[PDB]
C-alpha cells in the first residue's frame, strides 16, 4: 500500500491492484482493473452529469458495459507484491462512499483542456 | 579575468592592472580618426577585431551602455529543424573540415549516429590550430555515448529495433576501449592550451553547474530575469553555431527546462504581486517556443500550465512559430507518411513535435497552417506515441486560439470517415489513454457546427447491416454527425424493451429526449426496487432534477437513495443525510443547475463552506468559488 | 501556509537559541564588531521575527524584548518595526508582568528622549511609543504608568513634542497626570484628533472635530490642483454624519470607495486593502450590498490567482 494514492479531486484512490468481480448475473472477470477519466470540460450531451468517466479493462483489453454493471470485489492482487489486498479494498470502498473507490490510474483532462 | 563582458553587450575593467587596451579599442572603433594612425597590419587587426565582436555582441563598456538591443540569433539549421535542408547539406561535397564537422553534427542531428561517428573519425584523422581536431574528438565521444544508450534503451525497450549493427557497435567499442575524456585537453600541443582554453570544458560531464546554480536568483522574492534569459541564449548560441553534440545531452535539456520554467514562474509571481499592490510579463518569442518545445517533455509543459497563467504569456512572432509548427508536421508526414521512419532520429524528434503540437495552443494559426498540422496530428502522428484520446487533446487544445473553420471540420470528418471504415473488421478497436474516442471528434466536430452533416458518415450507416455491428455501435455515438435518415436506420437496431437498453442507449446518445415509455420503464423500474428493497436510482434523481423526465410520479420512491431524495425534493431532503462527496461527481452542469435551483442552494453552500474551512480542499473551495453552491 | 499550527519540536533548544541571540546583541551594542554585525544582524533579526511561534519562558522572554527593544540598533529595527517583533512574541505568550514592566522602562526612556526638541521617532511600519502603550494597556485593561505620570507633572510649556508624546499614551498615566496634560494639550489639530479618538478621550465626533476634517480636506484639495482612509473608513461606518465628505473624492481611491461605493470605479480597487480592515469594518462592507459584489469578485480573484491565505479567510467568514 506504499504505492497507494489518495485523488482527492475525484474522491478515489490510485492503485495498482487489479479484481476479480462476480457481477449481478454471475458473469466472472478475471484481472479487470478501472481507469478514471476527470472531465469537467467534457461536451456533455442532455442526460450526461458524471463529472468523470470510468473504462473497466480485464486482461488488458477494456470492455463494453452494455448492462448493469453492478458487482461485488471477490478478490484483489497488487502488481508489484502479489499480496491480496482485497480486504483493505472493501474498507476504502466503504470508507470513500464513491463508485469504484479504487482506480488503476486517474488521467486528468482538466489541465490539458483549452479552456483550462 | 582583465575584463567582464555582460551579457547584454558591454565590458567592465576589473582585475586589469595595466593599460585598459579594452577601453582604448573601444574609443578606437567609435572615432575612425584615431583609427587611421594604425599601421596598415595593424588596421586589417583592428578590422578582424572589430568583425568578431560584433559577430560575438560585445559593444562597449559599462559607462558607453545606451540603447541595447539584445535580439537572439541562433544561425544553426539544426537549431530550426531545417531537417531537409540539412539532408541537402550534407548530401553534397564538403569543400573544406569544416564543412566537414558541420556534416557530422548534422548526420547526429538526423539520427544517422553510424555516419556521424565515422565522420568524426574521418576529420580526426585530416586535422592533425587543432581546434577542430579538439572539437571532433569531443563530439566523436559525445556520439559514441548517444550510440551505447540508444543501444542499451533499444534492448531494454515497442518492438525490437537494431539500428547499429553488432559489427559496428563492437568496432566503436574497441575504438573507444580506454578512452579518455579528461585527458583529451592535457594531451594537446601546448599553443592548443594556450589559445583555446575557454574550450576545457566541453572535455567536462558537466559545464551547466554555473549556470543552473544561478537560477536560485529567480525563486527570489524581495535584472536576475534578463541575466538568466540571456546566459540561457548564449549557451544555447555557442553549443548550436559551434555544432556541439553536448547541446542533445540529458543535462543541457534539464538546464533549458529549468531556466525556462522558473522563469515563467518568476514572471507569474511578479504579476500576482503586483496585482495585489497595484490592484491590476514574461514575452514568448519564437526561439522561446522553439526550446520550449524541443526541451520540454509533456510533463513539463503540464506543470507550466498548471503552475501559471500561460494564458496571460503573450506569444510572439506567431508567424515564425506557425513556420516552425508546420515544418514539424511536414517532417512528421514525412517520417510516417512514406516509409522513410528512422528510429533514432523518430526517439528524439517526437518528443519535440508532440511539445510543439502541444504548445501550439496558445499561438494562432493560419488555416493553411493549421489545415497542416491538423492533418499531420490526425493521420501521420503515430499511434505508439498519440493515441485516439491523446490525439483528440491535441486537435481540441488548437480550437483555443483558431475556432474550428471549414477545412478543418473537413480533415476531421476525413478523420472519422477513416475511423469508422476502419471498423469493418471485428477485431479492430480505438484505444486509448485519455479515455476519449471517435464519439469524441464527432462531439466537437458538432460544437463548432451545431447543424454540420456528414455525408460520408451517412452514407457507412446506409451502408450497414445487421452482420457488421461493430460498424453500428461505432456509427451510434456519431448520430448527430449522420443524416435524418441515416438517423432512422441506425435506430432501427437497436432495442429499448428493458431499462438496461434504455441505459445503453442514453449512455450512447441513441435517445436524447425521454418518450413517455422510457419513462414508464424508469418507474416500473423503481417500483421492483421498492418492492425488493426489504446503481441508476442517482441518476433518474438527477434525470428529474435536470428536467430529463416530467413523470411527477417518481416522488413514491423517496426514502431509501439519499441522492434520489436530495434530487427528487431538494426541500425535503434531511441534510444531515447529504455527502459532499456528491459534488466531486456532477459536471459543470449539474453544478451549476444545483446552485440556480433556489432551493437547497443554501446547504450546499454550507455544506461546502464546512468542507473549506476543515480540508482546506482546492476542489471544493473552486466548486464554490465557480458556482456558488 | 498557516505556520502558527505547525507544532515546533525542540522548543527549549530553540528558545535557548533566541536567549543566545539576545545576549549576543546586548554585546555587540553595549563593543561592536561591523563586519561580524553586518552577517549576524539578519540572522538575530529572522530569528527574533520567527520566534513568534514558540512559545518562551518568562526569563527568555524577557532576555528577548530587552535585546529587541533596547540593544538590538534601529538601524536595522524601526521603532514601528521594533513593536511589529514585540507584538509577535506576546503571540504565544501573553504580555506578563515582567515584560509589561520591560515596556514601561522603554516607554519611559522614550519619553526622556522626548524631553530633548530634537527627538523624533522615525518608522516606516507606521507604529510608534503610542503603540506599546496601547498593547500595555490592551494586555492589562487598566495599566498606571508611575514613572510617565510623574514625568507628566514636572511638565512644563517649553517642551513641544513631548507635551504630544505623553498626550498619545493617555491611558498609561494616572488621574493627576492625565487632568494636568488635557488641561495642557488641547485636541486642535487633525493629528490630535486621531489621537485623542485611538485613547479614548474623544467617542462621538463634534461639529468642531469635523471641521477640522473638512479644513484639512481643503487643504488636500487646494493642494492637488493614512488621513483620508482614515476619513472615509468613518464615513461608510456612519460615526461622521456631516455628509459633506463627498465632496473631496479624486484624490486617493479607498476614500472614494467608502465614502461612495456606488460611484466608484473598481478597476483602482487595491485587494490589500481588505487586509487591513479590521472584523466590525469588513462585516459593514459585506453587508453594504452596494460593493458586496465587487469585493466578492475580487476576493474570488485573490483566492484564485493569490498565494495569500488573508483573502479565502476573509470571503469565507465575512464573504465580503
Amino acid at each position: 500500500t506504499h504505492d497507494l494514492v489518495y485523488h482527492s479531486k475525484i474522491n478515489t484512490f490510485v492503485w495498482d491492484v487489479e479484481f476479480d468481480i462476480v457481477l449481478s448475473d454471475s458473469k466472472e472477470l478475471n484481472k479487470c482493473y478501472f481507469v478514471k477519466c476527470f472531465n469537467p470540460y467534457r461536451i456533455n450531451g442532455k442526460c450526461d452529469f458524471a463529472v468523470s468517466s470510468i473504462d473497466i479493462f480485464s486482461e488488458g483489453k477494456r470492455l463494453l458495459i452494455e448492462n448493469e454493471f453492478n458487482f461485488k470485489i471477490t478478490k484483489a492482487v497488487h502488481v508489484a507484491t502479489s499480496k491480496d489486498v482485497t480486504e483493505i479494498v472493501l474498507h476504502l470502498s466503504e470508507r470513500i462512499s464513491s463508485p469504484f473507490p479504487i482506480v488503476k490510474e486517474v488521467v486528468y483532462l482538466d489541465w490539458s483542456h483549452p479552456q483550462f | 579575468y582583465d575584463y567582464h563582458f555582460e551579457v547584454n553587450g558591454t565590458v567592465v575593467r576589473h582585475k586589469n592592472k595595466g593599460f585598459g587596451y579594452m577601453e582604448r579599442f573601444f574609443e578606437l572603433k567609435e572615432s575612425c580618426d584615431e583609427r587611421s594612425k594604425l599601421s596598415k597590419k595593424q588596421y586589417e587587426r583592428f578590422n578582424a577585431l572589430f568583425n568578431f565582436f560584433e559577430k560575438n555582441g560585445v559593444i562597449c563598456m559599462a559607462k558607453d551602455a545606451g540603447t541595447l538591443n539584445t535580439s537572439i540569433e541562433i544561425n544553426s539549421l539544426a537549431y530550426h529543424g531545417k531537417y531537409d535542408v540539412m539532408k541537402k547539406f550534407i548530401e553534397e561535397q564538403s569543400v573544406s573540415i569544416e564543412d566537414d564537422y558541420k556534416k557530422a553534427f548534422f548526420l547526429a542531428c538526423l539520427g544517422r549516429w553510424e555516419e556521424s561517428y565515422d565522420l568524426y573519425s574521418n576529420i580526426i584523422l585530416n586535422s592533425i590550430n587543432g581546434c577542430v581536431y579538439y572539437l571532433s574528438q569531443i563530439n566523436r565521444y559525445r556520439i559514441y555515448q548517444s550510440i551505447t544508450q540508444a543501444v542499451t534503451q533499444f534492448n531494454g525497450l515497442g518492438r525490437h529495433y537494431k539500428p547499429f549493427t553488432d559489427e559496428f557497435l563492437a568496432r566503436i567499442e574497441r575504438e573507444m576501449t580506454n578512452f579518455n575524456i579528461d585527458d583529451l585537453f592535457n594531451g594537446m600541443p601546448f599553443e592548443f592550451q594556450k589559445k583555446y582554453k575557454i574550450l576545457e570544458f566541453l572535455s567536462d560531464n558537466q559545464f551547466l553547474y554555473d549556470d543552473t546554480v544561478k537560477l536560485f536568483e529567480l525563486t527570489n522574492k524581495v535584472s536576475s530575469d534578463i541575466v538568466v534569459l540571456l546566459r540561457l541564449y548564449d549557451n544555447l548560441r555557442f553549443l548550436y553555431e559551434n555544432c556541439l553534440w553536448s547541446v542533445s545531452f540529458h543535462e543541457f535539456h534539464q538546464y533549458i527546462r529549468n531556466s525556462m520554467s522558473l522563469l515563467i514562474e518568476k514572471a507569474e509571481y511578479e504579476r500576482t504581486r503586483d496585482i495585489d499592490e497595484l490592484g491590476f510579463g514574461f514575452f514568448m518569442e519564437y526561439y522561446d517556443f522553439v526550446n520550449i518545445s524541443r526541451h520540454f517533455k509533456i510533463d513539463d509543459i503540464k506543470n507550466l500550465e498548471r503552475s501559471c497563467s500561460i494564458d496571460k504569456i503573450r506569444f510572439g512572432e506567431q508567424e515564425k512559430i506557425e513556420e516552425y509548427l508546420v515544418g514539424i508536421a511536414e517532417e512528421i508526414t514525412k517520417q510516417f507518411s512514406a516509409n522513410g521512419m528512422n528510429v533514432v532520429f523518430y526517439t528524439q524528434f517526437i518528443s519535440e513535435a508532440k511539445a510543439a503540437l502541444y504548445f501550439a495552443k496558445y499561438v494562432k494559426l493560419s488555416e493553411e497552417g493549421l489545415g497542416k498540422i491538423v492533418k499531420a496530428l490526425l493521420f501521420y502522428f503515430p499511434e505508439r506515441d498519440l493515441d485516439i484520446g491523446k490525439r483528440y487533446v491535441w486537435l481540441e487544445r488548437l480550437t483555443k486560439c483558431n475556432e474550428l473553420p471549414k477545412s478543418i471540420i473537413s480533415i476531421i470528418d476525413d478523420f472519422l470517415v477513416l475511423q469508422a471504415e476502419k471498423h469493418i473488421d471485428q477485431n479492430y478497436s480505438e484505444v486509448s489513454s485519455n479515455g476519449l474516442y471517435s464519439r469524441d471528434y464527432g462531439a466537437l466536430i458538432k460544437h463548432f457546427e451545431k447543424n454540420f452533416i456528414s455525408k460520408r458518415l451517412s452514407e457507412i450507416t446506409l451502408c450497414l447491416t445487421q452482420d457488421k455491428q461493430k460498424q453500428i455501435d461505432f456509427l451510434f455515438k456519431l448520430l448527430p454527425l449522420l443524416s435524418t435518415n441515416a438517423k432512422s436506420h441506425l435506430l432501427s437496431f437497436k432495442s429499448v424493451e428493458n431499462i438496461n437498453d434504455l441505459m445503453n442507449g442514453i449512455r450512447i446518445g441513441l435517445i436524447d429526449e425521454f418518450t413517455p415509455e422510457h419513462e414508464e420503464l424508469i418507474i416500473e423500474y423503481l417500483e421492483t426496487r421498492k418492492v425488493n428493497y426489504i446503481d441508476y436510482m442517482s441518476t433518474f434523481g438527477i434525470w428529474y432534477f435536470l428536467e430529463e423526465i416530467n413523470n411527477s410520479k417518481m416522488e413514491e420512491f423517496i426514502g431509501m437513495d439519499d441522492q434520489y431524495d436530495f434530487f427528487v425534493d431538494p426541500e425535503n431532503f434531511d441534510y444531515k443525510k447529504f455527502i459532499p462527496s456528491w459534488l466531486k461527481n456532477y459536471n459543470d452542469k449539474l453544478l451549476g443547475k444545483i446552485a440556480g435551483n433556489k432551493h437547497m442552494k443554501h446547504h450546499v453552500i454550507e455544506v461546502l463552506k464546512e468542507r473549506v474551512k476543515n480540508s482546506n480542499d482546492k476542489r471544493y473551495l473552486e466548486i464554490l468559488m465557480n458556482y456558488f453552491i
